[PDB]
């Protein structure tokens, strides 16, 4: 059981009686007080004036805790000899001797306890439990260097073999250890204790008793070693079970229901931690990127404007046809970083060296495409700016711009977004405290650079460059072209979908070892859907393929999915563009994993066995060399 | 009670012992038990006919 | 996955009366993995 | 035990054959039926006409399931006061009352159950088990917002300390909560219930009983908290055990015997999910890149050619000296994406704007180097094409091509691949519907671009650009120059081995904290091999070194391997280039981890204690500020 | 219990007594000797379940004539009363009754028999899994139905030719019925159909019910989150005291730079000759083999200062560059790495005397090819490599200087007018650390680091110019794990308070109430909660914001410490729960998947009609 | 804990005598997760 012990304050006791139980304290059971403890460890002082007399609560100890703390004691007991040398814990802790067995009501709450009366319930006090744990911790703190040195001694030379047997003269092994052990090792100072400890740990190290002349296995972990050992024609149960466990954890994290839902799914639920993305605005195609706007290349009359910064200083910038801006709305909180390193921006009457470039934000009701005069800019503000420097490049008589890290954070909440007919635009170009003659500088902007965008939130998702509060995962399948995916924003739902499907891919690869054109339990779900679809009635010429061809097609599709996860969202993919196939695979993977029974592939098993035999041969050769170079008397 | 439905073929009495070819399964046991069972079931000692060697 | 029996058969694969009804409560399970940590096995 | 219960058919004391047993049903044990269920939860209807009366099967409940399902109710009992407030589950579930104990044969099959007669076996029906689980889930569904608000209340201010003890006026804390908790919080509606719940959960919060004037601890998780609490000069057992388990899991995933085999291993077994790669074909070198073919220069007579696409449209191409193609044989299924953004391709008699480029595939029997006339091309097909667009660049009076994405999936299965003399090539170049004058266009191809290469399978492995059926891991050590590694294919065995060895790297870094030139149990295996090697007699001059120098060299080698896992395959690596050293380390890691006993690094422990003390001091300072504000009455 | 059985050799027996105990062997249970070990109940149960796994397939094994008798692990144990322990000292205090013991030989034989059966059943298990996964046999929620005759027809049509199911139909049916309770076969003799599964208890944990997600998956998610927090170690990542570099550091990642475009005031590990020398000179350097080479040093040259950087590996790539002048042709030339050890600062070099020791450590040849541009050539890909190891280089002297340079080398003397390029540093450089026990802060190694001091002290330029083994990168990588942990835990939307966001609100309220330098304007609890939620969302979106200078609120280290500490409590105080939005979304999605499965099964039944009864 | 109220029958949140004293030994815990693997559950 678990919880705390209770006593009945009144004669009436029913499963729902009001106010009938009260906590059991140390006064009710005197032998749980600290004054009556078993001071074999010596923690409690023997002076009467140093022991307090106060009431303490009681808690119930469970069998899981009992067993695990006993195993913790055995952890300490593995190194008794060095403990005896250091004169620590002459008497074993024996957790069972700190518990008192009582018959009472047990439960977390009084209502539960009223229905649960048990006999021989172990109880303890927090102070005694702390004392026990403290003793164990003190001993473990003591055994630190001994543990390290023993591990070093074991790992200096091969002590375990994957399969089979190896042997070497023990005198030769001891001579090699004496030659190669460090100077400060405790093993040199205390050989006998190390020998006994290693005999306990490993069943392959056996010492002869000189009095009786007998050798014998002395290990204490045969049961665990049996499960850790590879049987003939089979890999270890530990390895198989652990691999299956990891695969199931991967699928659980991948969350098939969410990744295969046919119904709308909330954006905060669907979203996952994103990653930054890189772009070059100047080389983008506006027909493919929906978050860019550009002045048409027909206005043909550059005009000068003046803007002020937060500090209140004034700057001048020129706007001409072909200028590009980013539509700040509908893109969620974001962080922009611009780098101009490696570009030239050199003109006959313009020297970039020593000039300043900055980010400018515009707010206006007039759409950007109709801007022809300064009156139409609205409210403009310079957010950040940096000065530039030029250095010679590989090309002769060519000076390029040093690296830059211009940064800005778009946070929509800081802006006043109540008015629906308001537009937000972001611009990057040359700025100056003096008027810039349009003929001198003719570049529309400085967007020919490297732009890195990082999402500033993980609760919003975008599709095709616009935010959506709601997402349908299954309907994204086979709806993206490569250029659309390239031009997609960092927080696009496609990237999250790919990242989630990557876990499924890893789980399948862990579970599977099938070669080319071989059917698999993770590949037949697609085959079933194909078989049904080819019989389904529709429009077009019908082609009939047998089960062998269908299985080969399904295996190829599965291999393609494992090789590249983006194929599911890529448009016109051979087989993985069908939502039925995607859902069938997603559902089938979970059942395939759950129906396994401690199994491994035949190919994997035979390969593992061959590799283990090769390693055994290598170990035997090394031990032969050691014996040859350290002769026994 | 699951058994096949068939009748037993009738054969004559073979006058001499018949050669047998054993086949193995994946079951295993210890050597000591084999020796002990052989000792319990053996018919030795006995005096055979030596025959001719050349 | 055809079948054919002689005299009698306690089970008929292709007969009538069988039930195929997948459900969440029933599910389907085997022994995929067990806890065999060396320290806990001892 | 486990399985299902069996009973003797007909007469008893006659069970000698498996055919005499049959599965037990609720008809044999009437008190397992629905009508005899104790309906303390009210799930079963009280109307006699609504209670089914049918036979049901029986299953055996394991003690692990008993303990876990019993501990499940503790989650409900932690919040009984709000359950009473909502009038839900007035009586605790009490799982043990749902079981019936009988004596029978226990097993999964009759043959097994024949020899496994046991007494006092608990049995249950699926309906009753589902009822119990449904009740628990209903309560958990009910307690959702309450638990959320309770966690908010606990986390609004620090309620736990890593080490030590802190204090603050409860009245001031209550004032802060009243000032800061949200309006809609259930805590405002139900103060006393929240106080009781938090007193149950945390032992540092104690309420004084007004009538008796007593204050005492009522926490119910002292045993569990003792394991989490860090003792003096020792980290928690929880943290130590968890870290060791994670390291062992990483090594088990990393598969030391596979990554250290000396015999051929199947490609499907060895392979892991790959990653895309990037190349620039024009700037590669033919000697390093074995999958590239070039028309030799000085051929100096370009020739025109016509190729039809799948639809039937005809196109014109020009092939001159210096043109490169990709050998599509022995490279496994793969996908190529080409991008020409940022290039110029501008000549006096050729303007790229509006032109078209595409992928052309040639099948022929003549080697590509000997091509001099149109008759030597065999069959050709244009598989994809795209139109180009140009935009002005930073450089004055120059233009560059916008971002493009031309894709092609090479899968060998679709191609015939039936004749051993056939040669397959891939080429990207300008294509036009009209003939191109050789003087106007002078570029051999459009390969001066960015190529992204992605595998389409996970069962094939390539070595130096050619597919192999099996790979020997031990011979990949120290056999790759940087140029070869850079020019290698995305599905190379070297990348897979690097990824696998990475896991060993994080495992070693997790379980080790050694500084510069400090020996470790994970570094001594290399030292042993070095000592034996220097003792070995062989060709070349031998110089003897001390054990200290050997230990320092081994430690530096291990540190280098941890810093960069790719060094194991790099040619002429200092110490890691030896397969003996690699195998020794890989095998020794398992023993080093498995021989640990709840230990931790000394430097780690000291740092952890110091950091915990610092955090405790910070928490005390914060509480002092909180008490300075919100003054107590 | 646990350990080995012991026997007392004398009559004196106390908690501490010399001798008095010996191992218990095979002869004295009531020949060759073997020891004895104690078997734990955990092992007993696990091996019994291992037997059950085999026993799932009895009907097939009977046809194969394999494993006629079940293993029965419990029949191999002997029960004795004696002292039990790992050491005699523990055994003297631990006396037990009715403990099981076994011998290693019998244990090994039992495990070997189990493994042999497991190998024997491999093809059968694969075939069964294929049969189960061919068509949907499990639904996330609810129920579905389809005629068994139609299902059997579909499997008969689509199963592989070599499947053992075709050879053994009935055995497969029984095996499938023993694993899945949805497949039920009517008993002909009494005409009844009935569930025959043996895993109802296990299935009940996996089955969704009411309006809540499965208990096992909720627990698994919470366990994964706690594991991530443990692997993050908030105490170490939020200490306010110095922490050793070997403890703080983690496996790093390579970094990429372009030396020529970097700024000297941003990179403290670059040293440049002032451009006012305007007097190029010529020097000669001998390589390791002994070959002599020629190179020139002019104003504007840049070198790497190797004294403070930890063990590093440099890789240089020249691909795509021009380096072509009127009187110099890059094609056919050679480039290389030259290392100098001199006692004179690099900025003061004006003649060949000050160079000190020098060595060409590596070199490669260049090849050129035509580019996209007209009448212009570019150098092919280069992979020039070097490893800086400080241990070899004699570091005892405290006034030596170590510089690294890359430039054109040639066997013949190079005229300064022919080549006017200061160096070949205008290329791509990849740096990879070679030791995980060293950490750098803005270009120099430090033995101790204060993690809380790193918060809010980096500009973007500084972060870009930082070395690969910088402390900020390790801090970001460690904070990432808490980022995924919080994201797994929470599902909150915009401007919604969370248990993982409240501590920032508390710290903000306390700081606002605190009186100091500067005017104050009070803000309500709602605005404070909004700010805290936005801060948490920004942190999850980009973990690197914590080290960025002038971050909105995350530059304050108090908020970072409060969040790091509060995550632990928030995770530990959960009680088998999940978010409301998560639960409703899971329910709706499961219902949709159930509808899809029902539609598919209807299509199967339509295209494989069952025979129509005529009774 | 519990913001503001005025009842003062059994416990008084706003009264005197209560102690707020967090420490490592007491800590704070609930039921976060359980061992419910199918193989172990059987």
């Amino acid at each position: 059981p678990g919880g705390v012990p209770w006593i009945a304050v009144g004669d009436e006791t029913s499963v729902t009686s009001p106010g009938a139980l009260r906590r059991m304290t140390s006064k009710d059971i005197p032998e749980t007080a600290i004054i009556n403890t078993d001071n074999s460890s010596g923690a409690v002082p023997s002076e009467s004036a140093l022991v307090p007399y106060i009431d303490e609560p009681l808690v119930v100890v469970t069998e899981h805790a009992i067993t695990n703390f006993t195993k913790a004691e055995m952890a300490l007991e593995f190194n008794r000899e060095f403990l005896d040398k250091m004169r620590v814990l002459s008497v074993s802790p024996k957790y069972s001797d700190l518990l008192t067995y009582v018959d009472c009501y047990v439960g977390v709450s009084a209502r539960q306890a009223l229905n649960n009366f048990q006999k021989q319930v172990p109880v303890i006090t927090p102070t005694r439990q702390t004392m026990y744990v403290d003793s164990i911790q003190a001993a473990l703190k003591a055994l630190e260097k001994w543990e390290i040195d023993l591990r070093v001694a074991q790992t200096l030379l091969p002590t375990n073999v994957p399969i089979g047997e190896v042997s070497c003269p023990m005198q030769s092994v001891v001579k090699l250890l004496d030659d190669q052990l460090p100077d400060d090792s405790l093993i040199r100072r205390y050989p006998k204790e190390a020998a006994v400890a290693l005999a306990k740990r490993n069943g392959g190290i056996q010492w002869m008793d000189v009095s009786e002349g007998t050798v014998m296995n002395e290990a204490v972990n045969a049961v665990a070693a049996s499960a850790l050992a590879p049987s003939a024609s089979a890999p270890p149960l530990e390895e198989k079970s652990k691999l299956t466990e990891q695969a199931m954890d991967l699928v659980t994290a991948a969350e098939p229901e969410i990744i295969a839902s046919l119904a709308p799914v909330p954006a905060p639920v669907f979203a996952i931690p994103p990653k930054p993305a890189d772009y070059n605005v100047r080389t983008l195609r506006i027909d493919e990127a929906t978050w860019l706007r550009m002045i048409p290349k027909s206005m043909n009359t550059p005009f000068q404007i003046q803007v002020t910064d937060n500090t209140g200083t004034n700057w001048h910038l020129n706007l001409r046809g072909g200028t590009r801006v980013v539509n700040l709305d509908q893109i969620a909180p974001m962080r922009f970083v611009l780098d101009l390193g490696g570009k030239s921006y050199k003109e006959t009457s313009w020297d970039p060296n020593g000039k300043k470039v900055g980010f400018i934000v515009f707010q206006s009701k007039i759409p950007f495409e109709l801007w022809t005069a300064a009156s139409q800019i609205g409210q403009a503000t310079v957010v950040n700016y940096v000065q530039l420097y030029a250095e010679d490049s590989s090309f002769t008589a060519q000076s390029i711009i040093a690296t830059t890290s211009l940064a800005y954070n778009y946070e929509p909440e800081q802006l006043n977004k109540t008015d629906p007919e308001m537009n937000y635009y972001l611009l990057a170009t040359f700025i100056d405290s003096a008027a810039i003659t349009p003929t001198n500088m003719t570049q529309p902007d400085v967007w020919d650079a490297l732009l890195t965008m990082s999402p500033l939130s993980a609760g919003e998702v975008t599709v095709k460059g616009a935010v959506v509060s709601e997402v349908v995962p299954a309907d994204l399948i086979g709806s993206y072209t490569p250029e659309s995916l390239n031009a997609s924003l960092p927080n696009d739902a496609a990237r999250c979908m790919i990242d989630r499907a990557s876990k499924i891919a890893e789980a399948i690869k862990i579970d599977d070892d099938a070669g080319p054109d071989e059917y698999s339990p993770n590949s037949v779900p697609i085959q079933g859907q194909l078989a049904i679809s080819q019989l389904e009635t529709g429009y077009g010429v019908r082609i009939f393929n047998p089960k062998g061809i269908l299985s080969k097609i399904a295996s190829r599709a599965m291999q393609a999915f494992i090789g590249d996860p983006s194929t599911i969202i890529t448009q016109a993919a051979p087989v993985l563009s069908d939502k039925n196939n995607w859902i069938a695979l997603a559902q089938g993977v979970k059942t395939s994993l759950r129906t396994k029974s401690l199994s491994a592939g035949v190919k994997t098993a035979v390969s593992k066995l061959s590799s283990s035999e090769s390693i055994q041969n290598w170990t035997q050769g090394f031990l032969d060399k050691v014996s040859a170079h350290f002769p026994a008397p | 009670l699951g058994m096949r439905i068939s009748a037993l073929q009738s054969l004559s009495d073979t006058p001499s012992p018949v050669q047998w070819l054993p086949q193995y399964t994946i079951d295993q046991a210890a050597m000591d038990e084999g020796d002990l069972m052989v000792s319990r079931l053996t018919q030795l000692p006995l005096r055979p006919d030596y025959g001719n060697i050349w | 996955m055809g079948n054919a029996s002689s005299i009698v058969q306690t089970i008929n694969v292709t007969g009538d009366g069988n039930v195929f009804k997948p459900s969440a409560e029933t599910s389907s399970t085997a022994v995929p993995s067990l806890s065999l940590s060396p320290g806990m096995l001892n």
